[PDB]
């Protein structure tokens, strides 16, 4: 019965087993944590690819801003130079109205005295009607050179609010470099000792072996496969148990013994 | 040695108590229905809430709108008053130059003589007329401008309004999700995956003698609590640990 | 006190900014500044209209004289005004460039209470008074009114002293002694000049003629009769006035 007993060790098996179920346990384990990290991080870094495109936006925004804002100070410059055209030309229009105002009451002023000759008194008329209907169109004329300054108001609020826009966007661009910043911060620090759970995992089983086992991803049935292995296997220490050297000469002593008494 | 395995068979049908997985099941449907009450109390609380404040928002937004409206005929009134003393100012220039052009005209025909100073008489009256409607534009420059820029804070405090009524109809849809959110509460709790009837079944399988023990149980896991780890764990472990059994009852009845 | 449910104070928005920039003042100076030129040309006029024969002028030329200070001071006020709704204008968008955002919190610390974005009704409201300063004194046109009074003795002649701006308003016009014949043609000046350091009189021609080809030529009276140039001569009125005054008060008899 006691040979019977040895050589059940010997397939100490139960030690055995334990053993190889636990080690491969802390590697799945280990594996299964890793692989959680990873997942964490593909979060985090499809976050930053939102913030990325976020800031994208928030630049393209600010470039069309700035060339707009550029363009219509361009404008800007042209139509007031435009408008000091207008201004000295509406000048010269005013004084061509004295003129027209200086002689209309002179022809006026005239044939009052002649009457105190006629084809002289009938050649007015025309100068009357010219007169009078440049100086309406020139008055009409001097409406626009006069709302050309509300328009020149209008176009520097426009830029004003450009500008502001321009400012908006580049506080939001600010805040999310931060918001980058911290992140990337976060998966850096993450990647660093993430690589050393990898390195320590692969010392102790290869990824490449520990993946073909299938067990569930669950971290809380992990811990409790793992805490119900350790119990097992302190239990079974507990029962029988020595030196790990001396364990390693039983796996082939015990094998021997057993043979050697069968025959 | 068989005493052992006699022994141990009654340590491996103690087991039949692990029972203990429907007693954690119902702890834990009755701490989500919980979670669930309480969560539509929250969130029903905050949608009567933002309900009852923009009940009063619809009805400032009403309000700015009308003010919005009698501020902007104000508007229109005050330029067309300023258009009006512009066309009554111009109205006593083209006066002005009448009578000028009169007292030229006179003045070459002359060269009595009172017609010169009767109208003399007259121009500095219409200059001193001038002069003092003048105050009349002056006080439309300054009403108009104080006017504009005291309904414009106005029609600001209306957009930011706006504002706040387009991060309340954000609020609304975080709220209609957290409604969401509600209704897949209660298909969880719906309890049709063999609970309402898995636990009205073992608790009066037997109804008498057996309803002590079980009783027994639910006070235990009151006075200490075994999560679904003891049961998972414990349960077959308390026959796992030793293993070597063989479950042979009929060989400890054969013993006797 | 909650009093009206919308909060008293609240951050502007960019939006609200797009407007608050398009705010300004109409542009009232456009029309006073044409009020400034009509009003000079009729005063102008009437004076060249007036008759020498006619006595009782002193009325009328106070009467004018002081419309013109009203009118100034009610144009200087348009000034004053424009410049302090700038200045309100820019106070306003720097206070507003550290206004909080717009959220739920925001509007409930602002509708229960808190004096955080003051409204810009109180910075027109109890705005200071403009009170203008510095009265302008500088104005050609108040320079040539008030000429008139103590000119009918004796035109010709010029107190020396009337440089003096000691009056208030225009100068201390009275009798002096001053040839009214330009020293260069020997001849009454129709087209004279007034130079803007030396203050003498001369006729155009006759000064175009003394200083064209010599850059720079002096000055025929004393205190002055060193090489100068021609830069230091501007056009004042008041000579064509006092000529044309002298014209009519001869073809009067």
């Amino acid at each position: 019965k006691s040979l019977k007993a040895e050589y059940e060790d010997a397939k100490l098996n139960q030690t055995s087993d334990l053993n190889e179920r636990k080690m491969l346990l802390q590697a799945k384990s280990l594996w299964i944590d890793v692989a959680h990290n990873t997942d964490a991080c593909k979060n985090l870094e499809n976050e930053i690819s939102g913030i990325q495109q976020k800031v994208d936006e928030v630049t393209e925004k600010i470039r069309n801003r700035q060339e707009k804002i550029e363009r219509y100070t361009s404008d800007g410059t042209t139509i007031e130079a435009q408008i000091d055209a207008k201004v000295i030309y509406v000048n010269e229009k005013d004084s061509e109205h004295q003129n027209a105002r200086e002689l209309l009451r002179d022809v006026k002023s005239r044939f009052e005295k002649e009457k105190s000759i006629e084809q002289i008194a009938q050649e007015a008329q025309p100068i009357k009607e010219q007169y009078d209907s440049t100086k309406l169109a020139l008055v009409e004329a001097q409406d626009e050179l006069q709302q050309l300054k509300e328009d020149i108001n209008s176009r520097q609020s426009k830029i004003q609010k450009y500008k502001d826009d321009t400012i908006y966007y580049e506080d939001k661009k600010k805040v999310y470099l931060e918001n980058i910043k911290k992140i990337e911060v976060n998966v850096a620090a993450l990647k660093e000792g993430i690589q050393r759970q990898i390195q320590n995992a692969c010392a102790f089983c290869s990824k490449e072996r520990i993946e073909n086992v299938d067990l569930p991803d669950t971290q809380e049935e992990i811990k409790r496969e793992l805490d119900k292995v350790s119990r097992m296997i302190q239990k079974a220490e507990k029962s029988l148990g020595l030196s790990q050297e001396e364990v390693i000469a039983l796996f082939e002593k015990c094998r021997n013994k057993y043979k050697e008494g069968q025959k | 040695d068989k005493l052992r395995k006699s022994v141990e068979s009654l340590r491996d049908f103690q087991n039949k108590k692990g029972q203990l997985l429907p007693y954690v099941k119902v702890k834990d449907h009755k701490e989500k229905l919980n979670i669930y009450k309480e969560e539509y109390e929250r969130a029903k609380a905050n949608l009567r809430a933002i309900l009852k404040d923009k009940k009063p928002f619809a009805n400032t937004k009403k309000t700015l709108e009308n003010q919005v409206e009698e501020l902007t005929e104000k508007c229109s009134l005050k330029t067309d008053e300023f258009l009006k003393a512009k066309e009554k100012i111009n109205e006593i220039f083209e006066k002005l130059n009448t009578i000028r052009d009169e007292v030229i005209k006179k003045k070459n025909q002359n060269e009595i003589d009172d017609q010169i100073q009767q109208l003399l008489l007259k121009q500095r009256h219409l200059l001193s007329k001038m002069a003092s409607s003048m105050k009349s534009l002056k006080n439309c420059q300054k009403e108009l401008i104080s006017t504009q820029i005291l309904q414009f804070e106005a029609q600001n405090m209306d957009v930011s309004m706006n504002d706040v009524i387009g991060f309340f109809n954000e609020r609304e849809a975080d709220l209609k999700s957290q409604y969401e959110d509600k209704k897949k509460f209660v298909k969880e709790m719906r309890d049709t995956p063999e609970f309402q009837s898995w636990m009205r079944e073992i608790r009066s399988y037997d109804q008498d003698t057996k309803e002590k023990l079980n009783k027994v149980a639910e006070k235990y896991e009151e006075e200490g609590n075994f999560n679904l780890s003891f049961v998972q764990d414990v349960l077959d472990k308390l026959e796992s640990e030793i293993a070597m059994v063989n479950h042979d009852e009929s060989a400890v009845t054969i013993l006797d | 006190l909650n009093d009206n449910p919308i909060p008293k104070s609240v951050p502007l928005h960019p939006k609200s900014g797009k407007y608050f920039h398009n705010l300004h003042a109409r542009d009232l100076s456009n029309i006073y500044q044409q009020c400034y030129k009509q009003i000079d040309e009729t005063i102008n006029q009437l004076v060249d209209s007036t008759s020498p024969s006619t006595i009782g002028i002193e009325e009328q030329v106070a009467d004018i004289t002081s419309t013109y200070k009203l009118l100034s001071t009610y144009e200087s006020e348009s000034n004053s005004f424009d410049e302090h709704i700038k200045d309100l204008k820019k106070n306003f968008k720097q206070s507003s460039d550290a206004c909080p955002q717009i959220d739920l919190s925001t509007w409930d610390k602002y509708r229960t209470g808190e004096l955080t974005a003051p409204k810009l009704s109180e910075l027109y409201l109890n705005m200071p008074t403009p009170e203008p300063a510095t009265m302008v004194n500088n104005t050609d046109t108040l320079k040539i009114l008030k000429v008139l009074p103590y000119i009918w003795n004796d035109p010709t002649c010029v107190i020396p002293d009337l440089q003096n701006p000691a009056d208030e308003d225009d100068l201390q016009i009275e009798g002096g002694k001053i040839e009214l014949t330009c020293p260069i043609t020997c001849k009454p000046y129709e087209a004279p000049l007034i130079s803007r350091k030396c203050n003498h009189v001369f006729d155009r021609d006759g000064i175009q003629n003394y200083l064209q080809g010599y850059t720079t030529r002096d000055c025929p009276q004393a205190a002055c009769s060193q090489v100068v140039s021609m830069r230091d001569f501007v056009r004042d009125p008041i000579m064509e006035l006092r000529c044309k005054i002298a014209k009519m008060k001869e073809s009067q008899e």
